[PDB]
RNA sequence: CAAUCGUGGCCUAACGAUCCUUUGGUCAAGUGUGCGAAUUCUGGAUAUCGAAGCCAGAGGUGUCAGAAAAAUUACCACAGGGAUAACU
RNA sequence: GGCAGCCAAGGCAGAGCAUCGUUGUGUAGAAAGGGCAUGGACAACAGCUGAUCGUGUUGGGAUUGAUCCCGGCUUGAGGCGUUGCCCA
RNA sequence: UUGAACAAUGGAUCCUACGUGGACCAUGACUGGUAAGCAGUGCUGGUGAUGCGGGGUGCUCCGAGAGCAGACUUACAGAUCCCGAG
RNA sequence: GUGAAUGGGUGCGGACAGGCAUGCUUCUUUGCCACGACAGGAGGCUGUGUAACAGCAGUUCUCCCCGUCUUCUGAGCAUGUU
RNA sequence: GGCAUAGGGGUGAAAGGCCAAUCGAGCCACCUAGUAGCUGGUUCCCUUCGAAGUUUCCCUCAGGAUAGCUGGGAUCCAAUGAUGCAA
RNA sequence: UCCCCCAGCCUGACCCCAGUGAGAAAUUGGCAGCAGAGCUUGGCACGCAGUGCUGCUCUCUGCCCGUCUCGAAACACGGACCAAGGAGUCUAAGGAGCUUGCCAGUCGGAUGGCUUCCAAAACCUUGAGGCGUGGUGAAGGCAACUAUCCUUCCAGAUGGGGCUAGUCUCUGCAUGGAACGACCGGACCCGAAGUCCAGUGGACAGGGUUUCGAGUGCUUGCAAGGUCCUUGGGACCCGAAAGGUGG
RNA sequence: GAGUAGAGUGGCUUGGGACUGCAGUUUGAAGAGUGACGUGUAUCCGUCACAAGGUGGCAUACAGACCUGGGACCGAUAGUGCACAAGUAGAGUGAUCGAAGGAUGCAAAGAACUCCGCGAAGAGGGUUAAAAGUCCCUGAAGCCGCAACAGGAUCGGUGGUGUGCAGUGCUGUAU
RNA sequence: ACCUGUUGUGGUGGAUGUCUUGGCCCAGGUUCUGAGGAAGGACACAGCAGCCUUGCGAUACGUUCGGUGAUACGCAGAUCU
């Protein structure tokens, strides 16, 4: 779970799980650090 | 050995910088209370390069939002096929390989509400549960069992 | 007040302090981006590929294929050497 | 904020939970836990003492299924007995059965058989293990209490019943392997699942299908 | 004729984030000359009621990686600065 | 780093022992490199102390150094220290 | 002729805590300016962070780089005396 | 219209090089049948060793020719061999 | 002499004067250890490694985040001389 | 530039004869069989050798520290003297290493059982539950193929069997890269052919894509401690001019 | 259970979002029902409860003050501002501010008597294990007096270096 | 003589060491005031007493009574076995 984070998800390319600490939604639609830089809707996605 | 010898220290870099007059802080950049912010602030323009780059989906709103979120009646713990064996005493395992009769695997005895269906059957066995998914109905129905819905 | 922006001049020693190398050089480049008529034609060759055990017997029919002819000539030569090496001796 | 990728801190302590100077603080510190087990514990038992001859917590609770479909399957203990539970053991006077020590709650009713027969047998056994001290010490003494149950009576520690769940967890407990039935080796569980999934969305479509069928009828 | 060429301007400038609003789509309807093919408003349903959602545009941040913004102090103050003027 | 030719030594496997080789500047900064030192808990020293503790003062010795040990004198206990570890 | 030379205790895979983000000096490579111990740049090296020998003295020049000592020898540069060396 | 010095990119091989045979494909090609059918002759030939080429070994041999049957597209990816 | 007018308030033939040596908002206690990208200080020894004043974005230009340089922990491998003779 | 005749210079290897020679190493705490670098002289009390300390003298030197700074001896700041105090701390959450225990589990000191002070300790598994075992979609929701075993490829740690100081096959972990004719969920396109039934006509199903996921491909988990840190807190210590409430 | 619940509107409050709760004002029910069912509305159905009256012990909080038990806490510049005649002395018209300050000895045995002096002292002589002398456990540094010894113009300095000369220790020491 | 130094000694000074009828902290219990006069504030009150006292009120460092059982004390002074 150490290994999935190494990097930068704000990287293009890197598929890094993001740093969540305890916060872990439960509506996963409206989850934390899914809006700006994860759907192009929202200007930008980050590349894969 | 000698390593082992050390157990020494309590704030061991702490009380290691004591002598040097900056504190490991910087003669040029002093260590001054929040240069940058406090908590979080600038994440969209002095950190915007740090929010961008460490927490893409940062800044935005996405989602129908449910007034009065219940989990209870969508807590749905799910097991596999592959788990499913393993709850079954052998004995049973034994006694039913070829023949007709097959054991009962009650789920929720264990916490499991959905079946989900990754994971080879090597016989087949009748499963009670909450819900299960095509592929592990298709599984059981193939080696044999049948899935059963059970409140 | 007024300051000295833009240089240029420690840089080169920064950036050789450590090996200016490529990260993966030996690595392979991913099919994304290759051509579509391509990458599907990968796939479908793929899919299309025999065996080695066919593709070993396949290859011992293309050899035993030309045998009875091959055979027969090289021991036709192979009766005609020692005359041949017979009059190499008279030189 | 960091120089690093460590989360988003979500902190939130902003408002003077801390014991300062200038502020009384939003700190409790249960230092008491300790001392506090051992002094729960005195009470407990001098409670035993003073209500002695009888059990320790007192009223016989029902057994109940806890709420949600989360913890549908488990029980466990409830405020009182129905009082169709207490006519069906054969209490038809509430506040008798509540001073002989069955927890009443008229609040409460029998969605179903089972619970219903359940607490009736769970009140059968009690008023079977039960010996009714009689009034006055010399009057007369109801039957199976043998004149030395009033000799020699002994406070239980647990009040005779298995533990609240389980009654749950041997609703739990699977059968002996059996042979298939047809109708379960031809039924598809997850068509069905679908399919009353898919009966609670189309309600208003299969009315608009009907009113456009009978107009076409009439056309 | 065709090979081709063409998803703007021969090429190098000619422009814009979250949130919000708006429109189009989704949905829903319609077709379906017989079948389907579906986002939500949570106790179960209905309603071209309304609202929400997802998707694509648009309404703009020119200080153009994007606060919502007038002066004066010779009545003045503070933290600093020789990173910076007035005297040598 | 005992299954060693013998003694002497070493004998705590991130230790120690033997041989050889390399290399020694340093602000900010660092060391899961190594140590000196202070208050107290848990333990060990059958530790020291009215045949004089501790403090202090003056000489001496040890140490790369932090610092350690001792003699003299003051002083006289309403005592102190060494080792491991833990809490500061 | 293992198909150029030389060198090479090295290549790959990562994680992670900091300081820094005022610079300055030197050179036909220059630009603005009459010029500046001015302002702004380029390559490289230095100073900052660096002591030591010489330049009388000097953060930047010339030599050379710094554990504690002994012997020899030199660099830059020096030998009227101050001051070792005609 | 020329054009240095100083520079910049790339390449300089395995003992993974290089060569050879074969396979697959919906991609490409007119280029398939075909992983098919048929087939003659000439030959001190071929290799190691040598400027004396002597000598020594014979491996489905060398050449017409990687032949003919209208005559057999490439590319990419693999299977073997050396 | 008595009494009345109190702090954003009083009073003033007006000087922003005066309201207990205090006034362009008295003093007193508390919020409050207010905040400070700014100034000053930051306590033992040895050994070893060892920089940057440059990139981008920022109501940014005395500050930050971001690469770069700087330390440490590693992982997969690689590489790593030394018998006087006689027995 | 090559060849011939006559000759010639320097030099290598070998054959023959004479002369000549036999090569390196050998104390390094000592004993082991050899091998083996030390020895002599003069002087010194019951003074000599060495070594510190204080003061003074002489040779060579020797600017005042801390700090900010490109630059401090600075005519830049603090500094008259001494003593005692004096500044990176604790906490919630978290990150990445390291240690320990257990393992598809782990932890469970909310609470419950016990037993003059110690003991508010220690011990116990009554324990919900936390984290993990599944992810994907806005949502409606859905949910990881494979019947002897085994996803593929390149590099690659071990190991096996032959073989040979040439050297062939099988195994293929970890890690990195690529792939997937794989699969789960979402988004497209052509369709919805086909099978089926817990039958209101509903459930899936097929073939194609420059598709996305913080996906799976033999679950890399939990808890405690420790180190360096982050953010909220007084937050390393001191420091405003200010703002407010009541007098 | 009526100016109530609710509704329009305004304002506070809440995570409560076409408004969680509260409050003003206008309005103001049903009771042949009403309220809640977390998206405003209309239409159907269902579940739960019965507001606008009241009592009500338990588990709970408890930095004060009193009664207790403890402590890996501080140890007189620390710990409360106060270890003590401390909210005291003192300051301010006042609201308020607010210190410094512990230790003789085992026992007062608290210094008899003598000389000198106006006297305090001083010199003797005593108590005592000791003056430990009501300043009283110890008594550091800084600073000062005195005596002895060594020097004394010069940043030609403090400090370093290598000797020397005086004074002064320490260690070893053959026949 | 003055200065500088090094010792010895004597002063000034109150650091150190050791302790403590004190604080701080945690746990438990109680919370028990008042118009029948509280909390606070004055003025009084002792043979020699100014201060202090969670002493006391013209009955004034104390009155009745109980428990104890020969002191109290810085001086004296009569009560007390």
């Amino acid at each position: 779970k150490q290994y999935k984070s190494f990097g930068a998800p704000g990287v293009p390319g890197s598929h890094a799980v993001p740093k969540l600490g305890n916060r872990k939604s439960a509506l996963r639609g409206r989850r934390h650090e899914n809006a700006r830089g994860r759907r192009k809707s929202r200007a930008f996605k980050v590349k894969a | 050995t000698y390593r082992e010898r050390k157990n020494k220290g309590q704030h061991q870099k702490t009380r290691k910088l004591r002598g040097h007059v900056s504190h490991g802080h910087g003669r040029v950049g002093k260590h001054r209370k929040h240069a940058s912010g406090r908590g979080n602030a600038g994440g969209q323009h002095h950190h915007r390069i740090w929010m961008d780059k460490y927490h893409p989906g940062y800044f935005g709103k996405v989602g129908i939002r449910r007034f009065h979120y219940r989990l209870n009646p969508r807590f749905c713990p799910t097991t596999s096929i592959s788990r499913l064996l393993r709850l079954v005493p052998k004995e049973q395992l034994e006694a039913c390989k070829g023949k007709e009769e097959l054991p009962v695997v009650n789920l929720l005895q264990h916490g499991y509400f959905k079946l989900l269906g990754t994971g080879r059957l090597s016989q087949g066995v009748i499963v009670k549960a909450r819900s299960f998914s095509q592929g592990a109905e298709r599984k059981i129905k193939k080696a044999g069992g049948a899935c059963i819905l059970v409140a | 007040a007024k300051s000295k922006n833009h240089t240029n001049h420690n840089q080169n020693y920064k950036d050789h302090r450590h090996p200016i190398r490529l990260k993966g050089r030996r690595n392979q480049i991913s099919s994304k981006g290759l051509e579509q008529k391509l990458k599907k034609n990968r796939k479908k060759s793929r899919k299309g590929f025999l065996t080695p055990d066919v593709q070993k017997e396949i290859r011992e029919k293309r050899s035993k294929k030309g045998e009875a002819r091959r055979l027969k000539s090289y021991e036709k030569f192979k009766a005609k050497l020692p005359i041949w090496k017979a009059k190499h001796k008279a030189a | 904020v960091k120089k690093g990728n460590a989360p988003v801190p979500n902190a939130h302590f902003h408002k003077h939970w801390n014991p300062t100077g200038s502020q009384k603080g939003h700190v409790r510190c249960f230092f008491k836990q300790g001392p506090q087990k051992k002094i729960r514990r005195a009470r407990r038992q001098k409670k035993a003492a003073a209500v002695f001859p009888r059990p320790v917590k007192g009223p016989l609770r029902p057994i109940v299924h806890c709420k949600s479909q989360r913890f549908n399957m488990k029980t466990r203990l409830g405020r009182g007995f129905t009082t169709l539970e207490l006519k069906t053991a054969g209490l038809t006077d509430r506040r008798y059965a509540r001073t002989i020590g069955i927890s009443v709650d008229r609040r409460r009713r029998n969605h179903c058989e089972e619970s219903l027969a359940l607490n009736a047998e769970r009140i059968k056994t009690y008023l079977s293990k039960l010996v009714l001290f009689p009034l006055k010490a010399g009057k007369k003494l109801p039957e199976g209490v043998t004149e030395e149950d009033i000799k020699n009576p002994v406070q239980s520690k647990q009040d005779g019943f298995p533990k609240a769940s389980s009654y749950g967890k041997n609703a739990l407990k699977p059968e002996a392997p059996r042979k298939l039935t047809d109708q379960e080796k031809k039924r598809l569980t997850f068509q069905f699942l679908r399919k009353v999934q898919r009966d609670t969305k189309m309600v208003g479509k299969r009315i608009k299908r009907k009113a456009k069928k009978e107009a076409k009828a009439a056309k």
